[PDB]
């Protein structure tokens, strides 16, 4: 196809195989992390966590949502003078 | 005049892994 590069990573077996030093939460591990927070936090009030259906971050999305349409309308009559 | 000279085993010169690496090619450009 269009003949893509799957990410790989070998080695060093020299000097410069153990210097950099560097935190830097990357895309992934915050990924990572809310996905494990909300497997833990999932397993603690339904009781089992084969994670199907997560009703628990749909209450928090829905507050977020009110709290959300709650500023839009906000502005759209703070324009309205 | 000349005193003696043994034959000992040579010290083991460092090694050479006369390996032959593999570059995996690049990506095609999608476009």
């Amino acid at each position: 196809d269009r003949r893509s590069f799957s990410s790989r990573t070998p080695v060093n077996e020299n000097p410069d195989g153990v210097q950099y030093r560097r935190g830097f939460v990357t895309r992934h591990q915050v990924s990572g992390w809310r996905f494990v927070m909300r497997r833990i936090a999932s397993g603690v009030a339904l009781h089992d966590t084969r994670m199907l259906v997560d009703p628990l971050r749909t209450q928090s999305r829905a507050v977020l949502t009110g709290a959300l349409i709650l500023v839009t309308g906000l502005v759209g009559c703070f324009i309205f003078s | 005049s000349r005193l003696i000279f043994e034959h000992q085993r040579r010290l083991t010169p460092p090694t050479t892994r006369k390996g032959t690496i593999t570059i995996e090619p690049p990506p095609q450009l999608p476009r």
